[PDB]
């Protein structure tokens, strides 16, 4: 699953956009009372709100981060090599390179290059001369990596005397106990789990480098890596959209004799030049009000993704979810890893799916001597016998309903 | 268009406010950070604010931690293997430097609230496993008073 | 009548009566459908009449297409070839002929570079 | 930038010598009457004819009024149905053709010239009909301007008021060694000139605005520092950072930021620094058999 | 509040004032949110501006 | 409770809306570079995303 955390903030100098630094036009623009205040502060007060929300949910833990980042993480059968990294992981490098190679604006551009004209200005400085600045991305891919490793290493943090990483086959055994109390432990099923996860992470890392000549329709659905890559590329491509339409509205002329203000003031009389420059001012203030409306709805579209990402970090990654389908659709949840992605987080919700089912006769309770009725205390446990073709049977067992972990009944269960 | 999109922008806040009333204020949340971010929730008060509600999520935060050696379970006589029933409880000893210890306690993992183990906390699982303490029925009542 | 794929486009420019496109995709109405490509060696000039109402003549590369041009493209590398009196005459529909002429003087009625 | 009265003019156009002809217009009228002032016998000529069309690559329009009002003076005014005025045609405008007549030409705009011989209602002296086409070759000019191989003039590295291939503005022109092989000028999607060629030598020049946009860090009712593209500014210390320059009165590092954005923090004194990631409290993973730690003394905190 | 503590962990070691260090930690929290509702941005630090605190609640109001 | 799952998708043939099949307007419309690409693909790519996100949650057993 991919959840976008942030929108790359954009800022405008309204006098530079509307007037190209022409003094007589600035002198007219102050007559449109607070048109600039109500554009500038809507972009600045929103760019500030993003900065404080995203930097305040990206709380790193220093004593968790030291267990992931050093690659001294005891997977104890599990191959975390694709997930950790020494700087980014293998999955994080494949995921940026599959999209940020065709992308733009997810690598922070430098404005030092554009006070000096020793090179011909490109698109991202033709915008800056039009007075529109894309700010540095709200959080950098190093803080966003440190957060992801602070969540992966947070699963190995069994106690604050953090002298070595906890073997991950113990953290997974504790995460299985919240589904069912494990009993037949001297069986191959922990290696079945490990070698199944080793194949599953091998198959996500292959999908970050495979191509649509190897896709089938079920591999394109709501909780799989091809849907996440369509959703990542929709974000990376969409970020230019409102900012391109802002900039082309400078070559409309809004019924004036030209699309440039120093052309009008250098050809009409000063009485009539003010009358035509008012149509450019009115048109360009409208183009900015339309851009603020696009930009504020694009922050609001992100904030419901951020709120969901914070819920999935707290319920799927930091803890474990008893909610049936919240962490990755149908299956019993045990852990979600997190990785950095172009403008957000990629969640690797590791859910247990059953290959097989046992069929057993469930018994409601025991009617001892026709007098005293024993029932299990817990609705999570079922009392059963393997002998389906008869009402009473050879021997009895108790297990969870969620996983088949049989044990003999105890006088404490009833 | 501006007015109807602002009603839609607010409905998605009101759906959250109705969830926080039902799961933080009227009841208590086991969902880790829903009621006011990292901590253990006990209650949220509510106050009226200009066009909505102000929720005062009163969380519990630990000043200190106690470090204890956790024991997976007891392997009595090398024959019968006892494990705690509940995944929310840990069986432990204060004596970190040794594989076996003076006396044993049970607590939640979420708050340090110790008690002596009780024979009703444990279930006999089908097999013993190498991580369990090697123990005898001659001394199991040093672990479980009232066995 | 198409230019082959994998042709170099060595000195063929997309035309503008306006600003020049530095990079990228554009879809535009250009004189890129070809009726014939009359190739002359750089050691020869030529004198011909090309008519916007008749098919161009002289042996030419690939297959000849019987259309009257809408544009003539001259792909001359050294501009020493284009400066002489009468080097281009354009016959306007109004029966006025417009002749490109060049001089070493700023007054046209009459040295190496 | 502080060049308001100083700023040089620049003119760049397709290479030309001094190829100049005046379009000089004579307007004549006579007036009389003793109970009011009124007009008789008006005539208009351009270079002595009823029509003229420009062929030389520069021209100047000049108006001569030859009005004989007995009441002592006449005030004169213009109305334009037109993208210019007679004195503005001289201010380096460019055209593909330009013809002027006293009689209506096919696509023409009007300049109408008026006199006020006794104040109130004016009278039309003459009408000039202008037929023109927006272009590059024929340029209006104030006086015949000298040159042999080119007529163009530039000032580089200084904020100049320019006309370059009919684009107008204020900007800095700098030579760039980013040579480009086709065309004469390169424009943004903003319709704004970015670079142009000195087509006689192949050299390409780039145009910047001469005021750039900046972010001012305002704290406690003064601008304590500014974020910029520029290497020089009024504050006495400058610091360079990966995307921008920061200018302030204090070059120290910042340990108490009153403003943050992302990882950039600005202190009360105007210092800049990098602000570290917030550290959240430790949560303990469920685990079976290690040395674990259990949360013990609990305080209470209100999250709002 | 004792019943609400039991859903987290069954309480046991009630000796030595174990409730009063919760109650007096609430008194000193509610007596601090009530100061932020009348104090001003001269008394703000960047951790006191985060996603679950009274200065962010006021900015949003 | 009623929850809407899907929005009935709509597609536009941008040249047919703008030019009614007039050949000499289509020629003009190509000069508005990518204007139809950035209308057509926004509708088609969103209609495709609804197709997958709905037909992937409506899993029958
Ligand atoms: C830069 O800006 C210039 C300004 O010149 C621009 O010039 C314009 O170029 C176009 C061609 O690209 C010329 O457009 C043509 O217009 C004529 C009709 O206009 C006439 O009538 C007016 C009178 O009101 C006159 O002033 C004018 O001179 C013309 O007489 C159309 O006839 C042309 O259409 C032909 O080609 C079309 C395809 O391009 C066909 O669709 C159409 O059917 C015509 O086809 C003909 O030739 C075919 C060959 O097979 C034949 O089979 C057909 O039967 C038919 O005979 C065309 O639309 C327009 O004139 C120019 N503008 C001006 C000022 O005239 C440059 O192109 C432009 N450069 C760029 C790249 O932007
Ligand atoms: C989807 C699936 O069948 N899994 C394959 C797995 O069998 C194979 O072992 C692994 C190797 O990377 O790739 C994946
Ligand atoms: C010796 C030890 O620490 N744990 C052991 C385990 O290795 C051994 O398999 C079992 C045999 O009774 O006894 C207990
Ligand atoms: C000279 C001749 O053959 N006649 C036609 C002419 O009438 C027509 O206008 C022209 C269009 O290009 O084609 C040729
Ligand atoms: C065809 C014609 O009119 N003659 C001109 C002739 O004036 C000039 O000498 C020549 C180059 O030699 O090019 C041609
Ligand atoms: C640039 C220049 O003046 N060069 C000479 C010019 O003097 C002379 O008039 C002409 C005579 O052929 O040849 C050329
Ligand atoms: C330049 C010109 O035409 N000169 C005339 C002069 O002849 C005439 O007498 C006077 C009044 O009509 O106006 C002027
Ligand atoms: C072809 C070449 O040399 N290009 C460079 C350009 O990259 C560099 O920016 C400039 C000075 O900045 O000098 C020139
Ligand atoms: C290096 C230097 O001169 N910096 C000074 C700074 O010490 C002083 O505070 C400031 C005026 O406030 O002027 C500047
Ligand atoms: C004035 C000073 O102390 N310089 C350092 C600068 O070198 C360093 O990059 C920055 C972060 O360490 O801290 C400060
Ligand atoms: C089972 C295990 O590794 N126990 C370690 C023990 O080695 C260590 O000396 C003690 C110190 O706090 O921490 C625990
Ligand atoms: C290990 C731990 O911190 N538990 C303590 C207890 O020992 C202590 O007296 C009380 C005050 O410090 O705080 C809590
Ligand atoms: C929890 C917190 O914010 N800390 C302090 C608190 O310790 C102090 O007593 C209080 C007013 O009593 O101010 C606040």
């Amino acid at each position: 699953e991919y959840l976008q955390l942030y929108n790359t903030p954009v800022s405008v100098d309204c006098a530079t956009y509307v007037c190209n630094g022409n003094s007589r036009c600035k002198q007219l623009l102050t007559q449109y009372t607070a048109a600039c205040k109500t554009i500038e502060s809507a972009l600045q007060l929103s760019a500030r709100l993003e900065s404080v929300e995203v930097n305040s949910m990206l709380t790193i833990s220093e004593e968790a981060l030291q267990l992931a980042t050093i690659s001294s993480f005891n997977g104890d059968g599990y191959n975390f090599t694709n997930v950790l990294g020494a700087k980014r992981s293998v999955i994080e490098d494949l995921l940026f390179n599959k999209v940020v190679t065709n992308g733009l604006g997810t690598v922070d551009e430098d404005y030092k290059r554009c006070s000096n004209g020793r090179s011909v200005a490109d698109l991202v400085c033709a915008q800056y001369y039009s007075g529109v600045m894309v700010l540095p991305g709200v959080v950098d891919a190093e803080k966003l990596h440190m957060y992801s490793a602070s969540l992966i290493g947070g699963m190995a943090l069994g106690g604050i005397t953090a002298a070595a990483a906890l073997p991950f086959s113990y953290a997974v055994q504790a995460r299985l106990n919240y589904l069912a109390l494990q009993t037949d432990v001297l069986q191959r099923n922990q290696q079945l789990l490990a070698e199944s996860f080793n194949s599953a992470i091998g198959n996500i890392t292959s999908a970050f480098e495979s191509v649509k000549e190897a896709i089938s329709q079920t591999s394109k659905g709501l909780n799989t890596v091809a849907h996440a890559l369509t959703k990542v590329q929709e974000v990376v491509n969409s970020q230019g959209s409102a900012l391109n339409q802002l900039t082309v509205q400078l070559q409309h002329n809004f019924q004036a004799i030209s699309s440039s203000i120093d052309d009008i003031y250098s050809r009409l009389d000063i009485l009539s030049a003010d009358v035509q420059v008012d149509r450019l001012i009115t048109g360009r203030l409208s183009a900015l009000n339309a851009f603020v409306a696009q930009t504020l709805t694009k922050y609001t579209e992100v904030q419901a993704s951020r709120k969901l990402a914070q819920q999935k970090v707290n319920e799927c990654v930091k803890s474990q979810s008893q909610r049936y389908g919240f962490c990755g659709g149908d299956g019993e949840h045990i852990f979600s890893l997190v990785q950095a992605a172009p403008q957000g987080l990629l969640f690797l919700h590791t859910v247990l799916v059953p290959g097989d089912f046992v069929n057993v006769l469930a018994i409601a309770g025991l009617c001892v001597n026709g007098e005293i009725a024993l029932t299990l205390r817990e609705p999570g446990l079922v009392l059963f016998t393997h002998e389906l073709q008869t009402y009473t049977a050879t021997e009895y067992f108790v297990s969870s309903r969620r996983m088949f972990e049989p044990r003999k009944p105890t006088v404490s269960d009833f | 268009a501006q007015t109807l999109t602002k009603y839609t922008e607010v409905q998605a806040s009101r759906k959250l406010a109705q969830q926080k009333v039902n799961e933080c204020v009227k009841s208590q949340s086991q969902r880790y950070g829903f009621c006011g971010g990292d901590g253990e929730h006990i209650f949220s008060l509510v106050q009226a604010a200009p066009q909505g509600l102000l929720f005062l999520h009163t969380v519990l935060v630990p000043g200190d931690f106690v470090n204890v050696l956790a024991i997976a379970g007891l392997c009595v006589n090398g024959e019968i293997a006892l494990t705690l029933r509940e995944p929310g409880l840990v069986l432990f000893t204060h004596e970190l430097q040794t594989y076996t210890a003076t006396e044993y306690f049970v607590s939640s993992r979420r708050m340090f609230e110790p008690r002596k183990p009780t024979v009703s906390d444990f279930v006999q699982i089908e097999s013993c496993v190498v991580t369990y303490v090697n123990l005898t029925s001659d001394q199991l009542p040093d672990v479980i008073p009232d066995y | 009548g198409h230019i082959p794929e994998g042709f170099s486009f060595n000195n063929w420019f997309l035309l503008s009566n306006d600003s020049t496109l530095l990079h990228g995709k554009v879809v535009s109405n250009q004189p890129l459908l070809v009726n014939c490509l009359l190739a002359i060696p750089k050691i020869y000039g030529l004198g011909q009449f090309f008519s916007f109402n008749h098919t161009m003549d002289g042996v030419c590369n690939g297959a000849a297409v019987d259309r009257a041009p809408e544009a003539l493209r001259f792909n001359i590398n050294d501009t020493s070839v284009i400066l002489a009196e009468g080097s281009i005459v354009l016959h306007t529909a109004l029966g006025t002929n417009l002749s490109f002429v060049c001089s070493n003087s700023s007054d046209p009625h009459l040295a190496t570079e | 930038n502080l060049l308001s009265h100083e700023q040089p003019i620049s003119f760049v156009t397709l290479p030309s010598f001094n190829d100049h002809s005046f379009v000089n217009i004579t307007v004549s009228a006579a007036f009389g009457g003793l109970s009011s002032a009124n007009l008789v016998a008006s005539d208009t000529t351009i270079n002595g004819f009823s029509s003229f069309c420009v062929d030389t690559r520069q021209f100047t329009i000049t108006l001569f009024y030859n009005v004989t009002n007995s009441y002592g003076y006449v005030s004169k005014s213009q109305d334009s149905n037109c993208p210019f005025t007679l004195q503005s045609v001289n201010d380096y405008l460019s055209f593909s053709k330009f013809c002027v007549s006293t009689s209506l030409l096919a696509g023409a705009c009007t300049i109408d010239l008026f006199g006020y011989p006794a104040f109130g209602s004016g009278v039309k002296l003459t009408s000039l009909y202008f037929q023109f086409t927006k272009g590059e070759l024929i340029t209006g000019t104030p006086k015949p301007l000298e040159g042999i191989t080119d007529v163009s003039f530039m000032t580089l590295d200084v904020c100049t008021k320019y006309t370059i291939y009919g684009f107008k503005g204020e900007g800095i022109i700098t030579l760039t060694n980013s040579s480009i092989l086709a065309g004469v000028y390169y424009t943004s999607d903003s319709g704004q000139l970015l670079a142009f060629k000195n087509v006689t030598s192949g050299a390409v020049y780039s145009v910047t605005p001469c005021s750039f946009s900046e972010q001012a860090a305002y704290v406690n009712d003064d601008i304590v520092g500014v974020i910029s593209s520029l290497s020089n500014s009024t504050f006495n210390n400058t610091r360079e950072l990966p995307g921008f320059f920061y200018h302030s009165n204090d070059g120290s590092n910042c340990t108490e930021p009153v403003l943050v954005y992302s990882n950039i923090g600005v202190c009360k004194s105007g210092s800049i620094g990098y602000v570290p990631s917030q550290y959240g409290q430790v949560k303990i993973a469920p685990t079976v058999t290690g040395n674990i730690s259990i949360p013990t003394n609990f305080s209470m905190s209100i999250r709002t």
